[PDB]
């Protein structure tokens, strides 16, 4: 019933996560995929934006918000049990106005447990985002840059 | 944003229904009591035309007897008070004498 | 005071809500996002309700 | 004039037929319309269908 | 059992909610709706009003 255009999938075995701005979808099919049974489902209704660039470390998608300047960092957890998705929680609330504003880049790794968010609002620095999971309770949430000069 | 008009170019009582289309395309479709006016978010106002009549619209109270539902495209509207009716002569045959 | 609110509805980030005073009728939105600033210059966010 | 008696016996039993398969027809088709429009895809994919 | 006139509805997903005076319903099929399994069911008995 709104004619959203579709911006960013990221493909995960089993579902496809397709993100409009507005409304998101999941492409899940069971057995193959077999055009007949592809289904598709509006799970959650956040706000995506053109440059926010979700990278999706594991389950969970890291994806920028930016404001009238610096951004806000969001992250959505793709939980399989579709019946839980509830929504994308922000993950800058106790660190806003950090980020300078235009983000080109989020990286991560899973193994060393962190992401790596880099703009251009202020080139040299390269913002850290240091996580430890613990069978899905978030222990600790870290923020902090480095200046390379 | 930009004013819509007069004070009394609404409705005293009006029935205001925000369209929602496109990340482009956004509205805002107020009932005046005897009429529709049509503003973009934007408050630019895009006139509306009324082929095939009206006499729908006009209602004493717009808040209680409109109820609508917007699709994508374009909204249904229905008249609390209207009383649906069959359409007589408009048979498929007007006698046709079977035998 | 004298000003009456036709109708107040929201877009997932802002509301969008018109209201109507003795001599006209306005439309204006009411934006919730968390810090960010609603005009350009603006140095701080300033509350003056248009 | 037997077998062309019969000849149309012929064309009512493949008339038949043809009723017969068209009932099944346009359940299954209607059938399966319903399934389409309820699953919110659409597209050229489900028109092929 | 008692004559209640159909006010308002609200469709979801799989799910619609009729609400009457003082009965509530659900409509849910399961599969496609179809007519054959339409179902309806009597869930709560709260007070809505016109």
């Amino acid at each position: 019933n709104r004619i959203a255009i579709l911006k960013y999938a990221v493909p995960f075995s089993e579902e496809l996560l397709i993100w409009s701005d507005e409304a998101q979808f999941v492409l899940t099919a069971s057995g193959t995929l077999t055009s007949k049974s592809v289904e598709l489902n509006l799970t959650t209704q956040f706000d995506v934006q053109d440059r926010a660039r979700p990278f999706g470390i594991g389950r969970n998608v890291y994806f920028a918000s930016p404001r009238s300047s610096f951004t806000s960092i969001h992250r959505y957890y793709a939980v399989q049990d579709v019946s839980s998705v509830k929504n994308a929680e922000d993950i800058t609330s106790h660190v806003p106005n950090y980020i300078p504003n235009g983000v080109f880049s989020i990286c991560g790794s899973g193994t060393e447990n962190f992401c790596s968010v880099l703009s251009h609002g202020d080139p040299s620095k390269i913002f850290m985002y240091k996580f430890l999971y613990l069978n899905e309770e978030l222990r600790q949430q870290s923020w902090s840059h480095w200046d390379f000069g | 944003l930009n004013t819509l008009g007069d004070n009394g170019a609404l409705g005293q009582a009006p029935y205001i229904h925000l369209i929602n289309r496109d990340e482009h395309e956004q509205y805002y479709a107020v009932f005046t009591g005897s009429g529709i006016r049509v503003f973009d978010l934007s408050g630019n106002e895009k006139q509306v035309r009324y082929p095939n009549g009206s006499n729908y619209i006009k209602t004493a109270n717009p808040r209680n007897d409109l109820r609508m539902v917007t699709v994508a495209d374009y909204t249904f509207i229905v008249n609390r008070n209207v009383v649906a009716q069959k359409n007589t002569k408009s048979v498929n045959l007007p006698n046709y004498n079977p035998n | 005071e004298n000003v009456q609110v036709l109708a107040c509805q929201s877009i997932s980030s802002d509301m969008y809500v018109i209201l109507r005073n003795e001599f006209n009728t306005f439309l204006a939105r009411i934006s919730f996002t968390k810090n960010a600033i609603d005009l350009q210059g603006e140095p701080y966010r300033a509350f003056m309700d248009m | 004039a037997d077998l062309s008696l019969q000849a149309r016996s012929k064309l009512e039993e493949a008339s038949a037929e043809l009723t017969s398969q068209n009932m099944q027809k346009v359940q299954a088709i209607g059938s399966i319309r319903a399934a389409i429009g309820e699953s919110m895809l659409e597209g050229s994919s489900m028109d092929r269908i």
